[PDB]
């Protein structure tokens, strides 16, 4: 239990590789976005 | 704790007693030899550790043994003048290729017993 | 999907904050707290006990600037609470009860720092979930590779950690207390030789601006000394806020050189290149050639022009000649940690790893050592 | 407004130089990759030769 | 003065968009080029062994 | 300076544009 | 010794001292002030003096505008400094500088051009055969009689602390603070306005300085002393001006030097002298701080106030860990300790090889001193 206590096992690296590309897509495309608006504001 | 207590009792009894007893006899023989050579210039030393603090006795002893003139000691009674005299003596030993380890002016000045005894033994063995 | 998490990077120098899944942080501002020191005479102007962050930078003439984080350690917790409140309410304008937060801190730190950080983020702000991560692991996320040794140099502390195939070797982590604040103090010391004297905490920011604008890492130290002694082509001119003009000249490449030779500061420790090489040699035999090919620079202190060539040349000199050394420095390496935080904060498989509020209630603040790292 | 305009003109024409300074090296390797692949083809032939 | 300031700065934003696009393409083909660069090495080792 | 110029470009465009857009939306809604 | 005894010249901000090496006391001590007349000249037939230098300028302060060539340890004006040196060599010591090597003192942290100009002036004009530059706190440690301790020297222009352990100095722990006797003089001159006495011109600065020298002390407890002075008039002194009026100094006796310990009285945010000494000690290594606690040496005239040693010891003991002993060593003749250390430095035979020779100056130029001195 002591070698890999901190992380869950059997996870695909392709998911992380996809997400980094998805984040870089916004930088390339220069997207306008706003932050999440609160429910109490709504 | 009991093992450590008995162990350090063994140290402070045997190690300390043997080293201290050896250095007492060794000091007495050394000071007799130094008084033997220093009768020619009419100077003598009562204590080995205290009398070598000023460094004039060491310069006179090197004058006796080498038979040649050293630089004159600076007529100063400060701490730094004592360091200057001891440094002059050690430098005079340094030109004639007498090997010394861990030897410093402050070691002689502050009165380190093992270092003073080692310097006297080196002078005895390698010069005469 | 549901509500997005918050990513907050608290370095020793400047604080950064934004929403998870974003490319760049929304709020970037210095981590200072200022209080006035002179008499106040105009009746009716209103009172203000403290100045937090950027607001303290503009009115820095009549304040005594104080840093809450010193050498990567939070010394004054009240000013940290003030900074966090300012970040949450004035910079991002979000209620902290709706969002989980992810925080960053140094590899080797006292236990009480993490315990108090967890207690503060649960007890006062009432966040539903929180997590703590090492900054350099987030740098390795930002780079996008599974294997490499990463060296992060901030304003508080420098640290190197190697990671191979997702496994981090704990005994090879090296920490060095040589950072940008020490270089700023050394620049303040060596600017005395030309006649310029900066003493108060207001002028420390001026010295920091001088260091950020007109300093560069020399490729060869003695050759640059010869060149600067021969000619006056290396001098540059800077304008003070009050209008005086100073001219640095020789001191441009002597301040950042002190990273490679810490004996200028009186420190006995080795340089950053030797620290990285020693941290590589602490690892096992089979992973060393992979660590030589994936050295990553992170943190703002590595934004001197010419740091990469000097580092590559030094490590090439120290390493055996049969292997290739490449240093990977992204142009946006200042915010790399925060970018890594975003990549971590919105993974699908990461959502099971938040420290739940119920778990904190039933475990005390000691739950952060069992989880996190 | 005029003093801001001076600075803005400085910035735009500095970046105007910088852009095609970056363009040149890109199209340099665009013509480089041709020999870099055509030599690999001959190298593969010399590989199967042995 | 307001007029040319407003024109110049949006011209600048267009031109920095172009700079970003070309820099991204450069990063593409460089990260392709290094793996192709050691592809040729593996090919040469195969040759020498045979 | 080219690395410094690229960092300046990133900080000027990407960091500032999101903050300005969020400020606009928050101001209109408030 | 077959060689000509060297000259030791100590050049502080306030007073210049000069003497022969090997002597226990300097021959010439005089204020370093240059004066120029300001009034209309009548009675044709009497003498024409362009400038008044030194002690004579202190005798005719009424008709002169008094200037200090050295302020904050930096030689702002060089012609005045040359006049001071000429009056020292020819009118005070009556010796030719071409026959004597000279020894010079300066503050630890100061511009490099000061050293270069000092060497260039004293070789090219006075034609001295050799010269050397020393740091005043090191000479204070020389004159203290010990080789290990921390020196806090505060002159009329600068304050500095250096730690030295067994002959080795730590350059990263040297601290410099620009709070000295001139700022105390200005603060006393400002706070004398409360009682109604006004001193504005440069001639009254010396009167205020004499008041500070004769009627000031450092209180052990500041708030208790303030309450005592506000309760009654048991702490009051009377000082008479040169024209006849008698002023009552009263409460200001322990408020002028208190700015030494609390610089916030002067508008500066730096720490006091006790915190500066403590911070300099903690900048050193772990093993040697115990020896630095026991060997604190006070130097300079600014530390000449009554009760400065007890107050400094009381302040440091609270800041320091309680488990060991704090000893403040204050020699009674600390005002001339720098010159005494300079005299001892020029008496050693080993020092005779460290002089900057004229041949070396002709070879390397005025840049040799940074290589040769310190
Ligand atoms: N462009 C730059 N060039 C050189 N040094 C820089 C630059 N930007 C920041 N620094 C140095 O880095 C420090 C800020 O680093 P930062 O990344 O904020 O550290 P952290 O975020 O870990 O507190 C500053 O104090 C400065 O000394
Ligand atoms: N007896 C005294 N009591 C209190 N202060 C004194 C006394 N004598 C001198 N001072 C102060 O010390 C200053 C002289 O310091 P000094 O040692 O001459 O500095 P330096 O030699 O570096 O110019 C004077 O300006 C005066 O304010």
């Amino acid at each position: 239990a002591v070698p890999n206590l901190f992380v869950p096992l059997n996870t695909n690296p392709k998911e992380v590789q996809e997400m980094r590309n998805k984040i870089r897509e916004q930088n390339l495309q220069d997207i306008k976005t706003a932050g999440p608006q609160s429910q109490v504001l709504c | 704790d009991n093992d450590n207590s008995s162990a350090r009792l063994f140290e402070r009894s045997r190690i300390k007693a043997l080293a201290d007893e050896r250095e007492v006899v060794q000091k007495k023989t050394f000071t007799k030899w130094v008084n033997s050579h220093l009768a020619r210039v009419s100077c003598r030393i009562t204590d080995l550790y205290k009398d070598l603090r000023d460094g004039r006795m060491l310069i006179k002893l090197l004058e006796v043994l080498s038979g040649e003139m050293l630089p004159k000691p600076t007529k100063g009674k400060m701490r730094i003048h004592c360091l200057e005299n001891v440094d002059k003596a050690l430098q005079f030993l340094k030109e004639q290729r007498v090997h010394l380890e861990n030897m410093g002016s402050h070691d002689i000045v502050d009165g380190n017993h093992r270092l003073v005894l080692g310097l006297i033994w080196t002078i005895i063995l390698r010069f005469q | 999907d549901d509500i997005a998490a918050l990513v907050v990077d608290n370095g020793s120098g400047m604080c950064k904050a934004g929403f998870a899944g974003d490319d760049a942080p929304r709020a970037v501002f210095p981590s200072i707290v200022g209080r006035p020191r002179h008499q106040g005479v105009m009746v009716g102007m209103g009172q203000k006990d403290s100045y937090v962050g950027d607001e303290a930078q503009s009115k820095r003439g009549i304040l005594t600037l104080k840093y809450p984080i010193e050498h990567g350690i939070v010394t004054n917790w009240d000013d940290m609470e003030k900074i966090w409140h300012h970040t949450f309410y004035n910079e991002l304008r979000v209620a902290p009860e709706e969002h989980p937060v992810l925080l960053t801190e140094a590899p080797l730190n006292p236990k009480a720092n993490r315990e108090k950080m967890t207690q503060i983020m649960f007890e006062t702000f009432n966040t539903p979930a929180m997590y703590v991560a090492i900054q350099a692991v987030l740098s390795l996320y930002a780079s996008g590779r599974t294997t490499g040794i990463v060296m992060d140099s901030g304003d508080g502390v420098t640290h190197t950690v190697p990671i191979y195939e997702g496994y981090a070797l704990p005994h090879a982590i090296l920490r060095l207390d040589l950072a940008g604040r020490d270089l700023t103090d050394y620049l303040m010391k060596i600017l005395t030789e030309r006649g310029y004297s900066f003493t108060t905490t207001a002028e420390r920011e001026i010295v920091r601006d001088i260091k950020e604008k007109l300093c560069y890492v020399a490729l060869d130290f003695e050759q640059e000394m010869a060149t600067a002694a021969s000619s006056s082509s290396l001098e540059k001119s800077y304008e003070l806020p009050d209008g005086q003009v100073i001219t640095i000249g020789n001191e441009r490449f002597r301040c950042p050189e002190a990273l490679f030779q810490p004996s200028f500061l009186g420190m006995e420790s080795c340089g950053i290149h030797e620290t990285t090489f020693n941290s590589i040699m602490k690892c096992d035999v089979d992973i060393r050639k992979d660590l030589y090919a994936n050295t990553v620079l992170s943190g703002g202190t590595t934004m001197y022009p010419g740091i990469a060539d000097r580092m590559q040349k030094e490590i090439t000199a120290l390493a055996p000649s049969t292997m290739k050394i490449k240093i990977i420095a992204p142009p946006e390496r200042k915010y790399s940690v925060w970018i890594g935080g975003s990549i971590l904060a919105s993974l699908s498989t990461f959502q099971q790893m938040w420290i739940s509020k119920q778990e904190y209630d039933e475990s005390g603040p000691s739950i952060v050592h069992r989880k996190c790292f | 407004a005029e003093s801001r305009c001076r600075e803005m003109d400085e910035q735009i024409r500095l970046m105007d130089q910088n852009l095609k300074c970056l363009s040149a090296a890109e199209e340099k390797y665009s013509q480089k990759e041709d020999k870099y692949e055509e030599e690999i083809k001959i190298l593969t032939d010399k590989l199967k030769e042995a | 003065s307001e007029g040319q300031v407003r024109q110049l700065e949006e011209q600048l934003r267009i031109m920095d968009q172009t700079l970003k696009a070309l820099m991204a393409a450069e990063d593409k083909y460089s990260q392709k080029e290094d793996k192709y660069e050691e592809e040729i090495k593996v090919l040469s080792d195969k040759l020498k062994e045979a």
